[PDB]
């Protein structure tokens, strides 16, 4: 499961 | 087309979705799940929790990796157009 900060 | 000028640590949104990692299921699709308040998104209004990313400067996000989609988006000078 991968969310991540751009 | 969203215009925005980047900061120091980012275009200040974060995303999840990409193929292999469907934030909806059967959908490959990146989504902007967060905002971080301040940052150049959120002053610039435009974008919002919930859109779907199409495109950064034109390279398309249709339907690419989670980190593809990451690198198309750390790739990017200061200057970025959106979807």
């Amino acid at each position: 499961r991968r969310e991540t900060q751009v | 087309e969203i215009k925005l000028i980047k900061g120091p640590k980012g275009l200040g949104f974060s995303i999840a979705g990409g193929v292999g990692n469907q934030h909806i299921p059967g959908d490959n699709s990146i989504y902007v799940t967060k905002i971080i308040e301040g940052g150049a998104a959120h002053k610039d209004g435009k974008l919002q929790i919930g859109d779907k990313l199409l495109a950064v400067n034109s390279v398309c996000l249709e339907e690419v990796t989670h980190e593809e989609a990451v690198t198309a988006l750390k790739n990017t000078s200061d200057f970025v157009y959106l979807k």
